[PDB]
RNA sequence: CUUGAGUCUCGUAGAGGGGGGUAGAAUUCCAGGUGUAGCGGUGAAAUGCGUAGAGAUCUGGAGGAAUACCGGUGGCGAAGG
RNA sequence: CCGAACCGACUAAUGUUGAAAAAUUAGCGGAUGACUUGUGGCUGGGGGUGAAAGGCCAAUCAAACCGGGAGAUAGCUGGUU
RNA sequence: GGAAGACCAAGGGUUCCUGUCCAACGUUAAUCGGGGCAGGGUGAGUCGACCCCUAAGGCGAGGCCGAAAGGCGUAGUCGAUGGGAAACAGGUUAAUAUUCCUGUACUUGGUGUUACUGCGAAGGGGGGACGGAGAAGGCUAUGUUGGCCGGGCGACGGUUGUCCCGGUUUAAGCGUGUAGGCUGGUUUUCCAGGCAAAUCCGGAAAAUCAAGGCUGAGGCGUGAUGACGAGGCACUACGGUGCUGAAGCAACAAAUGCCCUGCUUCCAGGAAAAGCCUCUAAGCAUCAGGUAACAUCAAAUCGUACCCCAAACCGACACAGGUGGUCAGGUAGAGAAUACCAAGGCGCUUGAGAGAACUCGGGUGAAGGAACUAGGCAAAAUGGUGCCGUAACUUCGGGAGAAGGCACGCUGAUAUGUAGGUGAGGUCCCUCGCGGAUGGAGCUGAAAUCAGUCGAAGAUACCAGCUGGCUGCAACUGUUUAUUAAAAACACAGCACUGUGCAAACACGAAAGUGGACGUAUACGGUGUGACGCCUGCCCGGUGCCGGAAGGUUAAUUGAUGGGGUUAG
RNA sequence: CGGGUAAGUUCCGACCUGCACGAAUGGCGUAAUGAUGGCCAGGCUGUCUCCACCCGAGACUCAGUGAAAUUGAACUCGCUGU
């Protein structure tokens, strides 16, 4: 059966990548939060 | 001509076609074509703002000359053509100076006919004049509402406008709706009626024929749940309320015109 | 063969047919002016219309249908007309 | 119209700590169309989309998910060395 | 074996190859592994990306709009799933190869010579450039048979022949220009069009010639005195290397591939922009620039291993699931169904016995034949082609494959292989060719009829409609509760009411705007009904909608009048 | 009431006493169509009378590997009563 995760790198980067996050103020608050938590990987960006 | 299909399958039994042997069979005139992609009835918020629109056949846009302001130069009709964008047919015309344009095809117009626009044009079908120069009582189409803006009234297949009176700077028109409307006498109009009057005699015959035209199905409000539509609900077929739109406004007689700016031009409403 | 039947020549009368245009009278409706308590209808009434101004009268407009007089036990058409 | 690919899902058996959190097997419907499919795009939560079943919106839907107000409140149940 | 073979994209990321190890991982053992450890492995002007160009859509200087955050959008700038230059065959590694090597090619650009010469764009025109269905003809891929060449003479009767086995392959490029498709050509004069100009495109009028051009599969030639090649021979570290090498033709059949972005036809009327060709403006003037030949230089960078219907991707698993594109042999067959096979790939990572009940998946069954059961659920049955034949009803299409029935293998003859298809030499003609005409050798080859013959059975397997009668509902094809409901529900063509005069009604939106629509009442929205046929009666008191506007009542606003507080007196 | 059956609460045709049909939240018909609902017949049969035998995969035995829900504690019988 077809499952929910059907990977595509272009769609991954467009939807959640670093530059998509930087494009809006709400996305920059995601990055601010993850930096404050100290995540080793800020985004999906490979 | 109006042609019934033979009932060789259930989807063909009720089909009625309008077949016109005079329409061009080849491709349209390319310099007057533009692309025109579809909307699905969605605006720039991406929301559906007009229901029941989607799909249907790809269509190119034909640039049609509604202004008819190339005055004093005669043109000859080269051919009539099918236009997917409208109910009327269109005519490709060649001006004496070598320019080609598309116009709405009036009733009776055929290849070889001559047309002209301007104050001194003859009173003949397909000619365009300011209504100041058109006899009272005439039948016209593609009528401007502001001088120089381009035709806006009576453009659909078989429609026309009657010039009933002329008083000062204004003429009074009887529109197809039945409304009596004042328009400036300097507004242009084309003599005759829009052609293709048999358009309304066609019968689609099957559901798919509406889908070919970009029309998606209509779901009745009484077939829904209450959360979806004021008519929804009921154990069985129930109704019991005054018919309304999906947004709650009465939909069986309540009037919705509210334009005090243009009220001064309506001599008499359609009813 | 030319007497039945038909062809040609010249003219005559005709609401014979089909298509298009137009005119005047009248009805209705719309607008406005004057004007005021009735109008309309019947055997008699009532329903209806009217002081929110009708009916009456004048001006302008819209629209459809029918063509007074001529008109005739007159004419035309196979009949219907 | 008959029938493979392809798209479906009417019946039965199996399976039900499955081989599988919806399948397998034998049959079944559509199969040039209101068809089907790849890639990319757009619509965002009282909002979307809906040939309309309150269907679907990431195994979640009569109001998604995540974080916060937050130790909501609990005349109720349990427990209390 | 239309895959369980081969090869890509996506996704993964070393899983690839070699050596070594067997703790853990592997549903058992493991000497083995997609496991551990170590080393190795991915070679490009031509393949792809990057790049030029745009679609949907995104962002968007100024701008317009919005408490702020922000929203929309112009000029622009991004964005492939589409348009845009060029390489093939053979050989080679344990592991890469259109990338390395051998042979033979091609493309774009920079320079520099030479010869000749109006070049010049952010502008104009052309082109690129476009649908569905259907029908053929011409072909090739490919196959079959013959010929040819090499080998064979058979474990058991026969096998020197009308016998058996194998091979019979060769590209891009360059040259040629055929089946076919499209279009009249050429030269002058003139002109309100193409924002200016134009020799270009468009238009007008003459003269003259009638064949001129554009496009185009395949074939043929060359590429190739080469490469490959059955086998043979010699070595092996017995895995394999080294050496040599015959024939290398024809006929017939033939695509879903090519000609074909064609042709015919239909209505629902079928992207864009650049590369490319052409025209001139400003400008430049024996300069630059353009065209051609020749030479020379450059073509960077990143990807390239491996899996890809899967044990490497999505499913927590070495999971009976899911996953877009390409290739398409033989016999039978209508076929990409189905059966058996080829190339190629596999036996599914627990086995060994036994031969109880019972469960699962199947086979057969005396007599009966729906008595079973909620119900013929399940099973059994029907099943092909040709011909004969086929009722009520009907919207005249249907119903209909109605129903029902007959024939069917093999052998011989007709006919040493027919009708038909294909077509060589020859002969004739020619405006001499990839030509026409004639002619038919060779090859291929249905179907039928007559006679005979074997079996219980000839559509023998696989494959492959059960049929008929009465009736409810829905006209019909479609759609739906992903995962207990596929229906009589939804939709539907058709019908009606109603709104809407365009800055339309309406909808999204504090707004700007946007959809409706580059539409205009034969149009668009809302609502109900639901093909078609015959039809659709009475009620306006209630609720709503529409019209009316004389009167009653009534908001903000206005603040007359009356009453009170204070106190100069 | 009629038909069909040996026998028919279903089915078909009627009647009208319509608890409580009825004309576009349409009425009455309707060829064709339907994995649609009901009823009847021919064929067909292990559906059944009423099961029998057979071929395979488990179940059973041996070797290897090795789960699960549940569980106050158990030295965990019948009966009649309580
Ligand atoms: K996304
Ligand atoms: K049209
Ligand atoms: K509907
Ligand atoms: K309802
Ligand atoms: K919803
Ligand atoms: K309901
Ligand atoms: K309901
Ligand atoms: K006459
Ligand atoms: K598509
Ligand atoms: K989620
Ligand atoms: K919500
Ligand atoms: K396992
Ligand atoms: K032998
Ligand atoms: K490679
Ligand atoms: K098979
Ligand atoms: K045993
Ligand atoms: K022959
Ligand atoms: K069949
Ligand atoms: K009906
Ligand atoms: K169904
Ligand atoms: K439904
Ligand atoms: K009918
Ligand atoms: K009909
Ligand atoms: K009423
Ligand atoms: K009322
Ligand atoms: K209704
Ligand atoms: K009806
Ligand atoms: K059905
Ligand atoms: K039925
Ligand atoms: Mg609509
Ligand atoms: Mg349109
Ligand atoms: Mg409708
Ligand atoms: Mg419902
Ligand atoms: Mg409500
Ligand atoms: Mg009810
Ligand atoms: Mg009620
Ligand atoms: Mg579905
Ligand atoms: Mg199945
Ligand atoms: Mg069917
Ligand atoms: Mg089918
Ligand atoms: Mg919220
Ligand atoms: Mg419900
Ligand atoms: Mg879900
Ligand atoms: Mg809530
Ligand atoms: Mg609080
Ligand atoms: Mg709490
Ligand atoms: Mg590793
Ligand atoms: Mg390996
Ligand atoms: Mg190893
Ligand atoms: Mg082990
Ligand atoms: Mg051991
Ligand atoms: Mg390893
Ligand atoms: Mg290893
Ligand atoms: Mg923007
Ligand atoms: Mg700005
Ligand atoms: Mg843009
Ligand atoms: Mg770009
Ligand atoms: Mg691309
Ligand atoms: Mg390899
Ligand atoms: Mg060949
Ligand atoms: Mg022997
Ligand atoms: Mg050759
Ligand atoms: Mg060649
Ligand atoms: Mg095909
Ligand atoms: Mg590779
Ligand atoms: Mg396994
Ligand atoms: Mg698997
Ligand atoms: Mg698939
Ligand atoms: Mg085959
Ligand atoms: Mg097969
Ligand atoms: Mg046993
Ligand atoms: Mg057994
Ligand atoms: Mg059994
Ligand atoms: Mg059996
Ligand atoms: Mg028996
Ligand atoms: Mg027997
Ligand atoms: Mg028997
Ligand atoms: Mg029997
Ligand atoms: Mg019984
Ligand atoms: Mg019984
Ligand atoms: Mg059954
Ligand atoms: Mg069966
Ligand atoms: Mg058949
Ligand atoms: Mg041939
Ligand atoms: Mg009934
Ligand atoms: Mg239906
Ligand atoms: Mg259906
Ligand atoms: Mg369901
Ligand atoms: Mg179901
Ligand atoms: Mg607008
Ligand atoms: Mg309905
Ligand atoms: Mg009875
Ligand atoms: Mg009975
Ligand atoms: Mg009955
Ligand atoms: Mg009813
Ligand atoms: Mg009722
Ligand atoms: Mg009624
Ligand atoms: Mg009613
Ligand atoms: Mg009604
Ligand atoms: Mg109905």
């Amino acid at each position: 059966m077809k499952r929910t995760f059907q990977p595509s790198v272009l769609k991954r980067n467009r939807s959640h990548g670093f530059r998509a996050r930087m494009a809006t103020k709400n996305g920059r608050q995601v990055l601010a939060r993850r930096r404050a938590k100290g995540r080793a990987r800020l985004t999906v960006s490979k | 001509a109006v042609v019934k299909c033979k009932p060789t399958s259930p989807g063909r039994r009720h089909v009625v076609k309008v077949v016109n042997p005079e329409l061009h069979k080849g491709k349209p005139f390319a310099p007057l074509l533009e692309k025109n992609s579809k909307s699905g009835g969605r605006n720039n918020n991406g929301r559906i703002t007009t229901r029941h629109i989607g799909g249907g056949h790809k269509q190119a846009y034909r640039i049609v000359d509604f202004k008819r302001n190339k005055d004093g130069i005669p043109a000859v009709v080269e051919r009539l053509e099918y236009d997917p964008n409208r109910s009327a047919n269109i005519a490709l015309v060649l001006y004496k100076d070598g320019e080609r344009r598309y116009i709405l095809a009036p009733k009776g117009l055929k290849a070889g006919d001559q047309i002209q626009s301007g104050v001194d044009a003859a009173i003949k079908p397909g000619n365009t004049l300011p209504m100041r120069n058109i006899p009272v009582g005439s039948t016209v189409h593609n009528v401007e509402m502001k001088p120089g803006k381009g035709g806006q009234l009576a453009r659909s297949a078989g429609t026309y406008v009657q010039i009933v009176a002329r008083d000062g700077a204004y003429v009074t028109l009887r529109l197809r709706s039945g409304e009596m409307r004042k328009v400036e006498a300097d507004c242009r109009a084309t003599l005759g009626e829009v052609g293709n009057a048999e358009h309304m005699l066609r019968v689609l015959g099957k559901a798919g024929a509406a889908r070919w035209r970009g029309v998606r199905p209509t779901v009745r409000g009484t077939a829904m749940n209450p959360v979806d539509h004021p008519h929804g609900g009921g154990e069985g077929r129930n109704f019991g309320k005054h018919p309304v739109t999906p947004w709650g406004v009465q939909t069986k007689g309540k009037k919705t015109r509210s334009n005090k700016r243009t009220d001064k031009f309506i001599v008499r409403r359609r009813s």
